């Protein structure tokens, strides 16, 4: 999604669905290659030990000047007609600068947003449809005349305009955790395995303290741990190395 | 890229008939509307009509009847047919794209269509350099007169548009059935007389190229 | 899309009886020489367990989840493809669908527009063979996924053999606070009757967090033909319900489970 | 013909100021939901084009100074810091009610410092003398403001028949005005008198600014 070929428009904005998977965020946070890095109600530093079941990275292209209007209950032009954030989004919001990629001689006119729409979308919505809207009761049906506006108004990205109009490569990370179990988290940094040495040990599953040393025991293909007859964890599997 | 300059009037008669045909570029003919409008004649700039992404046109209470656009979409031209054009019809038509709101995004260079009973006439460039006795310190001024041309407009350069800079082109003065255009440069003494200064001209009415050395 | 089999034979809810048939590893926990007590859905052994079976009779009818289902699958000729699992199987919800299509082992989460009569054909029995699969009409449509995962690729031997029943898959498929553990368990037998009585402990083999309410569930089977007047082949499975109850579980020096006892 | 009243028709705003341009319509409101119009800046050597539609809106190839609001008849344009590059006028062009006629045209001029004019004249060529006529040509430039009148004096008397004027206005770059005035004259009355005058009165300019040839310069 950072390197994808292009990115959709604000109005048709890409969801993509991800899920099943482990990935470090703090990688985009330390990468230095964005410029808008602003997440609400989460730190990017915390964010690694988190999980969640589902997230979304809505890929879209706006403004310099228009970056201000991504925010959870923030009104505009592109925030109520084009890509609402809720109020509780728990999300992050990320951008960089795309002049140098999505620009084209004598500008780039195939970026387009919705202008308007007769009424404000919900969070997480996108609408594709041309619909025209007239001010009174002359219907227009497709084609323009009469003051019925067509709500899809095209981008003008020149190569050497002014910071607040070159294109930004804008992804809105959301983040949701429903009763169905969490699925996406992040990367559990571990350490060098320490032998023939009292240390405090944090497995995948089972924590504690004691002295941690190999033996000839096997365990099965799927046993990671082991237990005493007192249900006391007498050995383990190192997770890493088999 | 995105121009849409106009082309194909040369001289207009009171109360007749003519086409201008508008060059597209910069967008698709078939889903954006091309409007037409005037160069504000007499009070400040007016409207004549559009043509929408693929329909009708609609054209001003005045203009209902006397002008029409005419979309071709596989020429990728616009055709404006005019009708009833009076001496105070003189005016610069231009086309434009159609926006979203009924905007207009960018525009064309257009063309000065001169309506008027008096009849064409070919340029005449003459050279204007600056007296013997002038002094001056290392700096002299040039010129080149189109006197004696009719009707607007009239395009004026400097060794075939290398000088931009200190260039300066002045409108044309209103005469008795002609016009007389003007135009000045200020170049140092190591370009001229040292070197050779050739001005260059282009009537689009008649399509005359007139050389002439300074 | 719309076919349904009109060959299949009307035939009374047959059952049986398992010997100790439904024993799992609980977790993942290795132990020695010990008997572990627990208390979790196993399926109580010297119970009865439903009979179907698929030959030129076909079995796939919507059967109840309601706390854990056991799988018992004697087959000679592999006519199991998978299961279906779902609340009502339709496209109104999630449904999650597990399918074999003889290259790839398919496991996604969408709103699978479930056939009231799936099932997967084999084309081409008789000459210049190959056992390939074509026909899958096990859904029409799919929107909304939510997961997926796909083994790695492989060539199933799909052809049809005579005799006794030589493969013994055995599998257990629960829902565990949305984890949704699935067992499993492949031994050669040499079998004439219905289930055998034996003992065999079954391995987790894969642990999906899907988070969905299956209440209904289904079976995937192959036929064989060179679209309603198709026959199936020579394979059988059975159907038995978990419940929690206590079970001892006597692991071995090696950590496998040699013997349990329901309580 | 939609009645917008753009006022003031012209404003002379020096670097640092704020612009102010009204527009008055009545033709119409309720669009979807808004009642605002389009702007436009037209410079003198190049034709209008789109700045702010609905009157809240940036376009690129601008910077972010154009900016501004309306009631449901009046509109106000705000330019905000104005500098020595905005030598054009601005239009209103109503979107809710057709005909979509423009604004009367409001002009704003670079407040600059005043200057005189330069001082240069351009005897006639030999050529010129041959197809019959004979036309001097007089270069100011570089002065402001606009009010110049430029008037030709023969030997005789002050010339005030063939006087010509061509009125260039304020460039985009050069904040400055300019005016080229030339006399129409013949080979006979060429040849009547000795020198000929090109006499300018600037307002800045206490003193003419005067430059006459000889005949013999040629």
């Amino acid at each position: 999604v950072f390197n994808a070929t292009r990115f959709a428009s604000v109005y048709a904005w890409n969801r993509k669905r991800i899920s099943n998977c482990v990935a470090d965020y703090s990688v985009l946070y330390n990468s230095a290659s964005f410029s808008t890095f602003k997440c609400y109600g989460v730190s990017p530093t915390k964010l690694n030990d988190l999980c969640f079941t589902n997230v979304y990275a809505d890929s879209f292209v706006i403004r310099g000047d228009e970056v201000r209007q991504i925010a959870p209950g923030q009104t505009g032009k592109i925030a109520d007609y084009n890509y609402k954030l809720p109020d509780d989004f728990t999300g992050c919001v990320i951008a960089w600068n795309s002049n140098n990629l999505d620009s084209k001689v004598g500008g780039n006119y195939n970026y387009l947003y919705r202008l308007f729409r007769k009424s404000n979308l919900k969070p997480f919505e996108r609408d594709i449809s041309t619909e025209i809207y007239q001010a009174g009761s002359t219907p227009c049906n497709g084609v323009e005349g009469f003051n019925c506006y067509f709500p899809l108004q095209s981008y003008g990205f020149q190569p050497t305009n002014g910071v607040g109009y070159q294109p930004y490569r804008v992804v809105v990370l959301s983040f949701e955790l429903l009763h169905a179990p969490a699925t996406v988290c992040g990367p559990k940094k571990s350490t060098n395995l320490v032998k023939n040495k009292c240390v405090n040990f944090n497995f995948n599953g089972l924590t504690g303290t004691g002295v941690l040393t190999e033996s000839n025991k096997k365990f099965l293909p799927f046993q990671q741990f082991g237990r005493d007859i007192a249900d006391t964890t007498d050995a383990v599997r190192d997770p890493q190395t088999l | 890229q995105v121009q849409l300059k106009q082309s194909g009037p040369s001289l207009v008669q009171p109360s007749q008939s003519l086409s201008i045909t508008c060059t597209v570029s910069g967008f698709s003919l078939t889903s954006y509307g091309v409007h037409w409008v005037r160069q504000s004649p007499g009070k400040g700039l007016e409207w004549l009509g559009v043509m929408w992404r693929g329909g009708n046109t609609d054209y001003n209470a005045a203009f209902m009847s006397r002008l029409s656009i005419t979309k071709d979409n596989s020429k990728s031209q616009v055709f404006f047919k005019m009708n009833s054009l009076q001496t105070d019809d003189t005016a610069i038509y231009y086309c434009a794209k159609n926006g979203g709101a009924h905007a207009m995004d960018f525009w064309g260079q257009g063309t000065s269509v001169t309506v008027s009973s008096a009849k064409t006439t070919p340029p005449s460039v003459y050279p204007l350099a600056p007296g013997s006795a002038a002094q001056t310190n290392s700096m002299v001024t040039l010129g080149c007169l189109v006197k004696g041309y009719f009707p607007e407009p009239v395009t004026v350069t400097w060794n075939s548009g290398s000088l931009s800079s200190g260039v300066h082109t002045f409108p044309a003065v209103l005469q008795s059935d002609l016009y007389t255009l003007s135009s000045s440069v200020t170049v140092p003494s190591s370009t001229w007389p040292s070197e050779t200064v050739t001005c260059n001209v282009a009537h689009p009415a008649s399509s005359t190229k007139v050389d002439k050395k300074i | 899309q719309c076919v349904n089999l009109t060959t299949r034979t009307q035939l009374p809810p047959a059952y049986t009886n398992s010997f100790t048939r439904g024993v799992y590893y609980p977790d993942k926990v290795f132990r020695s020489s010990v008997l572990h007590s627990t208390q979790d859905l196993f399926l109580p052994f010297f119970s009865n367990v439903t009979w179907f079976h698929a030959i030129h009779r076909f079995d796939n009818p919507v059967l109840p989840f309601n706390d854990g289902v056991y799988f018992a699958s004697t087959e000679k000729s592999n006519i199991i493809r998978g299961w279906i699992f779902g609340t009502t199987l339709d496209s109104k919800t999630q449904s999650l669908l597990i399918v074999n299509n003889a290259t790839n082992v398919v496991i996604k989460v969408c709103e699978f527009q479930f056939c009231n009569d799936p099932f997967l054909g084999v084309y081409y029995h008789k000459n210049n063979k190959s056992w390939m699969e074509s026909e899958f009409r096990v859904y029409s449509s799919a929107n909304n996924c939510t997961f997926e995962y796909v083994s790695q690729p492989f060539l199933m031997d799909l052809e049809g053999k005579q005799g006794n029943f030589k493969n013994l898959r055995e599998f257990v498929f629960k829902n565990i606070d949305g984890y949704f553990k699935i067992y499993s368990k492949h031994t050669p037998i040499n079998l004439v009757r219905d289930l055998p009585q034996g003992f065999s402990a079954l391995e987790p083999l894969v642990d999906l967090p899907i988070g969905i309410n299956i209440t209904r569930f289904q079976t995937l089977l192959a036929l064989h033909r060179s679209s309603s007047g198709w026959t199936a082949g020579a394979a059988a499975y059975y159907v038995g319900y978990l419940q929690p109850r206590t079970f001892l579980l006597k692991y071995n020096e090696n950590g496998t489970i040699t013997d349990a006892v329901d309580c | 013909n939609i009645v917008l009243t753009q006022s003031p028709a012209s404003l002379a705003v020096s670097l640092g100021q704020r612009a102010t341009i009204s527009c008055r319509a009545s033709e119409s409101v309720d669009s979807y939901g808004n009642s605002f119009l389009h702007w436009y800046q037209q410079k003198p050597g190049q034709p209008p084009k789109l700045l702010i539609y609905l009157a809240s809106n940036l376009e690129s190839g601008v910077p972010a100074r154009f900016s501004g609001s309306g009631s449901r008849t009046d509109f106000t344009l705000t330019i905000d810091p104005v500098e020595a590059d905005d030598a054009a006028t601005y239009y209103c062009q109503q979107n809710n009610e057709d005909p979509f006629t423009f604004g009367s045209g409001t002009k704003l001029e670079i407040k600059r410092a005043d200057a005189a004019p330069t001082v240069s004249i351009f005897p006639p060529s030999s050529e010129q003398l041959t197809s019959g006529g004979a036309s001097v040509v007089c270069f100011l430039n570089n002065f402001y403001p606009k009010d110049i009148n430029v008037k030709w004096k023969i030997d005789g008397s002050e010339r005030q028949n063939g006087v010509l004027n061509s009125w260039t206005d304020q460039d985009s770059k050069d904040s400055t005005y300019s005016m080229s005035s030339t006399l129409t004259l013949t080979k006979d009355e060429y040849e009547r008198h000795n020198s000929y005058t090109c006499e300018a009165t600037h307002k800045t300019s206490t003193s003419p600014i005067v430059k006459s040839f000889n005949r013999n310069e040629c």
